[PDB]
């Protein structure tokens, strides 16, 4: 309910993160110094042994203990405004369970990283004669999936076109739920994120030539239908046309890797602006997206430290 | 005998409006207290002491009320 | 040199001083026992050297609250009722009082002028000290800001005391001349702008010293009214339920003790921390903390 | 003389109503967080009721002031 | 009688109305969280109605003050 | 002569209007959560209407005081 | 005489306008959630209109008090 | 006959203004959600106008009370 | 003359000012959503102006009441 | 030549001007907030942000209209 | 006089104070977004100052009314 | 003639109550952020009690003006 | 004198108090954003000071009006 | 004494209480952001205190006007 109560805890946790000199000095070592440097910080509270599954289980467990708490601890408008940040995990778990039900491989097949829902709902939500019953037992009240899966459930029971329209319905529903209340720093963020999402969808669907307007959504502002079509077909002056927007140094980029690098950098830049609002929802946004940037950069530095990769392979991926 | 009522409406205004002030305070402080208790049981005493700290408002309101009563 | 002497003017009850002396002798016995103080309710664990420093500040504070319980003339709120130990001419029983503090026609103007006068001394000492530190390092903007705030503040104070205070508008107007001339001279020979909105808040900081007399009168007549209600409704109603009224007034008196002595203990030190320390700077570049070779021992 | 009974009565009613407004503003967010805690689990029921029924002190003080004025009446 | 009946009446009516405002403010957030808790599952009906019918102690105190003001009229 | 009826009239109108304000503030958030729960699904319709109609107790109490005050006239 | 006829009008006005404020506050959040539910689909129409047209009972009660007050004078 | 027509005029003006404040509070959030639904898609024009023009019933009620007070004046 | 003129003046002033407050509270959120819809695309200049100039029916009604009272003067 | 009219028409004028001032202040708060947000995004929506900020000053020129009407018929 | 100067004084003070409250409500949100746009970059300085210093038209109009009242004091 | 003691006492009560509302509004959000810093780790104890006890200047300034008024009463 | 000086006193007091409320409303959000910008980095000190000390123009206007009213006393 | 002494005192106390309400509104949000910035790390103390206690000029101005009115009688 109260934004300041959650914001105090989030500012305490933002007081404890990893600096730049950490990975700048962890850019050249041999994975034992990595275990050494992670023995001290707050990610070492769950580090059991040594090796790659230990480090991955430690990062996932500390992120679930340190990030998955803030969807709780408030009740009402505050949780309705803070739950729409860390909700990609629930979509990934739900589509994994959807393809597992549509495949036939057993229910203990997937690993099911934690999102925002307790896993007893997942254990109960595999056996249902009607997939509407699965969406009903999945339904916590104001949830976006609880009103999106039953929205695009109105064709069949279990298909893959259902999953594609589930993804599109999820994106437009999260954007509409951002528009449906008053947070002046989260509506613009989710609009810019879903603009990034369908832009990189158009980049990773180049060359095919299939109907783009069935894939293009609404909720972004920097792109429209004609830029989406002329970006799916191969001329990239339209990608050079985007100036004035925060897509600033991103011009003339063709391959998927440099594209997604630039999009992740501009998302973390525009999401670090959230200290502009030290009372509302901007600060917990600037905590959570900085935390996931730090987590995935820690993971990539772990991979380099273990496998002895050159630092020239990683130097471009700590640029922001 | 004309001003004998207006001292009492001043008394009642002080009592009610200071009660409003510490109600506004105890709203957010008790919301944070119930959130901390719903997290764990181990924050009981801190929730009670932060909740009972803004009663300064109403005991000062009772001070003003008993001033205006002791005059009358 | 200031803070216990201000806290005396806050708390002028000899009974509060005796209870502080009791908890001080308890706490000095606790450092005699050499135990680290622990409480898991507040998660407060701390070493006995800090506790000995707390003994020292408590003794050096309780002397001034004794002497301002004498001058203000209040024993545990008001136990001058039965034994008329403090001499007002409405019931002269024993030795006189210096200022009564329960009424305002006798007290309030003098106490409010002295409460402003301590802020005058404090803020003028702070601005003179900032001018000194600007004179030291051969950095001139600090010198100009110090002399400008000093001149503007004494000009506003002289104009206030003349045109809103008393008569004799002849002598102080040359001081208004001098003060606003020094202020305009500072702004011209400075080019360090947005001092002009600061001088209003600067007069705010020299004038916000009312709160020592404010919480003094608040806590004083609150304790006096509580012991008045208890003592009167115990004695003159029944004459043998006097222990009933005495202990319920005692427990409510200790309740308001426990419930607002934190606040009117905190008020003089925030007065220092947000007037005097921020006048002469003290909030720039954080310094660098001296930590030696430890040899933790 | 008149114009005293009505004015002590409007002081009485204003005190009761405005103290009721104060504890209503308090119990709004306190009971909201309480119902959220109950919807999370049933274990914390009694602590939710004691944090909800702590601000009845406000209105028993308001009724105290009202009945002092009425005994004066 | 005279003028005093009108002023005790406006004191009584102000007490009733302002205490009603107090418990309406108190019931807004609690009813919102209670409807959300019903939307979770249908098991928490009785606790929702007891947290929603708790703060009408305010208005029965307001009706008490109103009926006592009528009793002094 | 006398000024009784006008002042009891402004007391009556103030009581009714201010009670209406309080129950409007209550039904705002209660109906917001109710329309959310119904637009989720239609399986909780009777409970949504009973939570919305629960703050009409305020209105009928306020009109009870209004008609007691009119019957005093 | 010439003021008793007058004060009932500010009583009637402070009844009706303040009850109108109450039901406007009541209609605000319900209309917002109803336009959101129509923005989902154009099928939750009847429930949105019934939750919006429910809290005008406040102002029909306010006009009831107004016309009773006009029935006095 | 001193203050009669002035007091009934200030009752009229207070009624109109306060009902205006009520429907302003309603139309704020209703027009916000309406412009949001229009900026989403153009086909929600009729529902946005019906939900926005529904709370002007409060001000036509206030004008009804105003014209009745002008008729008695 | 005498006592009537100033009181109908404060009636007119209260009506105009309070209706201005009502439509300002409406145009706050409506213009906020309108500026958001402008910032999304430039094809909302034809809907933000109609939804923002719709709630000035409030203040033309308020000036109608003011000019009716000024004519009654 | 009134003895009470001269003051009460003035509190009427002051109440109208002050309360209409509060109305357009509450409007221009959120409208200027979204305007400064859209200008901080790009330096292109300047004229439309100025026209949406200056559109609710109709309220205060109406308040000054009522004030000077009461000043004329004083 | 004993009634002219006082009531034109409370009119003058009410106009100045309430216009100050209006532009304080405006400058709150506009200054918050202006400090934010400064915290992004120093290239949005002049527009932040012009949007912050636009709503003091309110209080120069308020002092215009106050000094017209001083000219007719 | 006798309009002195009651009016200085309602000035006293108004000052005390309204300053009390001021520091309640301050301590609400400050104590909320204080508990939000406390319940994470218990090392922010004194550096949250300083911020909670900081706004207690307002009621004692109101009590200063109250006690001056009691000295003149 | 008589009714004169008391009413010019309540005029000047209402002016300074209500303008102080206005600039407190402004400095709330501007100081919150300023503390946020400082806690980001320590190079925002001059701009946070200038935006927090800008809306004191309201209260120097209010003190101007109060000193004019004390002069006309 | 008469009406003079009574009404200058409420003009004093209204100013004190209402300026205190203003600085409570300011220090609420500024203390929230300050407790935040301290709860990050114990390094922003010298800037959180100065940004927190910048708004106390309002209540010393209220006490200034109050002492002017005290010496005025």
């Amino acid at each position: 309910d109260d934004f300041a109560y959650l914001n105090a805890r989030v500012r305490v946790r933002r007081g404890t993160l990893l600096k730049e000199s950490f990975f700048q000095e962890a850019l050249d070592l041999s994975f034992a110094d990595f275990l050494r440097l992670l023995s001290e910080t707050v990610y070492g509270g769950e580090l059991a042994g040594q090796g790659l599954p230990d480090v991955d289980r430690a990062v996932l467990r500390t992120q679930a203990k340190l990030v998955g708490d803030l969807p709780r601890l408030v009740t009402g408008e505050a949780r309705e405004a803070v739950r729409l940040l860390l909700l990609r995990n629930d979509l990934h778990n739900l589509q994994a369970l959807l393809r597992a039900k549509a495949t036939g491989r057993p229910f203990e097949e997937v690993l099911l990283l934690p999102g925002t829902l307790r896993e007893e709902v997942w254990r109960q939500a595999y056996e249902a004669q009607d997939p509407a019953g699965m969406a009903q037992v999945l339904a916590v009240p104001g949830h976006p999936l609880a009103r999106a899966l039953r929205a695009v459930l109105r064709e069949t029971q279990d298909l893959a076109r259902v999953e594609a329209l589930l993804a599109k319905r999820f994106f437009e529903d999260v954007a509409k739920a951002a528009k449906g209340l008053d947070q002046p720093a989260l509506r613009d963020y989710l609009a810019l994120e879903v603009d990034a999402e369908n832009l990189r969808t158009a980049f990773k669907l180049q060359g095919s030539g299939l109907a783009p307007d069935a894939f293009f959504l609404k909720g972004g502002r920097f792109v429209d239908r004609v830029r989406f079509a002329r970006l799916m077909e191969g001329d990239y002056a339209v990608l050079d046309e985007l100036s004035g927007t925060p897509f600033s140094g991103l011009s003339g980029v063709r391959d998927l890797k440099a594209l997604e690098r630039g999009l992740r950098c501009v998302l973390l830049k525009e999401a670090k602006k959230g200290v502009q609002d030290p009372l509302g929802v901007g600060l917990v946004l600037a905590y959570v997206k900085e935390r996931e940037w730090e987590a995935v950069r820690l993971r990539l530095l772990a991979r380099r430290a273990y496998f002895g990769l050159p630092r020239a392979q990683v130097e471009e991926e700590v640029v922001c | 005998g004309l001003d004998r009522g207006l001292i009492a409406v001043g008394m009642g205004l002080a009592v009610g409006l200071a009660a409003l002030g510490t109600g506004v305070a105890q709203a957010r402080i008790g919301a944070a207290g119930v959130g901390a208790i719903a997290e764990d049981r181990s924050n009981f005493g801190t929730a009670l002491i932060f909740l009972l700290l803004p009663e300064t408002l109403v005991i000062f309101g009772l001070l003003i009320a008993f001033i205006l009563n002791g005059r009358l | 040199v200031f803070f216990p002497f201000w806290f005396g003017m806050i708390v002028g009850d000899i009974g509060y001083a005796l209870l502080f002396y009791l908890v001080g002798r308890w706490l000095s016995g606790y450092v005699k026992r050499n135990e680290p103080l622990v409480i898991d309710l507040f998660a407060l664990k701390l070493k006995p050297q800090v506790i000995g420093k707390l003994v020292h500040i408590l003794n050096w504070m309780v002397f001034w609250t004794v002497v301002w319980g004498v001058i203000y003339g209040e024993f545990f709120g008001t136990f001058l009722e039965h034994l008329g130990v403090f001499g007002t001419p409405e019931h002269p029983g024993l030795i006189p009082i210096l200022i009564h503090r329960i009424d305002t026609a006798k007290t309030a103007n003098l106490l409010i002028l002295l409460s402003v006068a301590f802020g005058v001394v404090l803020v003028f000492f702070g601005l003179a000290l900032r001018a000194y530190l600007g004179l030291k390092h051969r950095h001139m903007a600090h010198f100009w800001e110090g002399v400008g705030y000093l001149g503007g503040l004494v000009g506003v104070l002289a104009l206030a005391a003349s045109y809103l205070g008393n008569l004799q508008a002849g002598w102080l107007q040359g001081l208004m001349y001098l003060g606003f001339g020094v202020f305009l001279l500072a702004v011209l020979m400075s080019r360090i702008w947005l001092m002009i909105p600061e001088i209003f808040t600067q007069a705010g900081h020299i004038l916000s010293h009312i709160r020592i007399y404010a919480v003094g009168a608040a806590g004083g007549i609150l304790a006096g009214l509580l012991t008045d209600v208890g003592f009167a409704l115990a004695e003159r109603l029944g004459l043998l339920g006097v222990l009933l009224g005495l202990l319920v007034a005692g427990v409510l008196h200790l309740l308001i003790l426990l419930l607002t002595t934190l606040g009117h203990m905190l008020q003089p030190i925030r007065l220092l921390w947000v007037e005097f320390f921020t006048k002469f700077g003290f909030y720039e570049e954080n310094g660098r903390p001296y930590r030696p070779f430890k040899s933790v021992r």
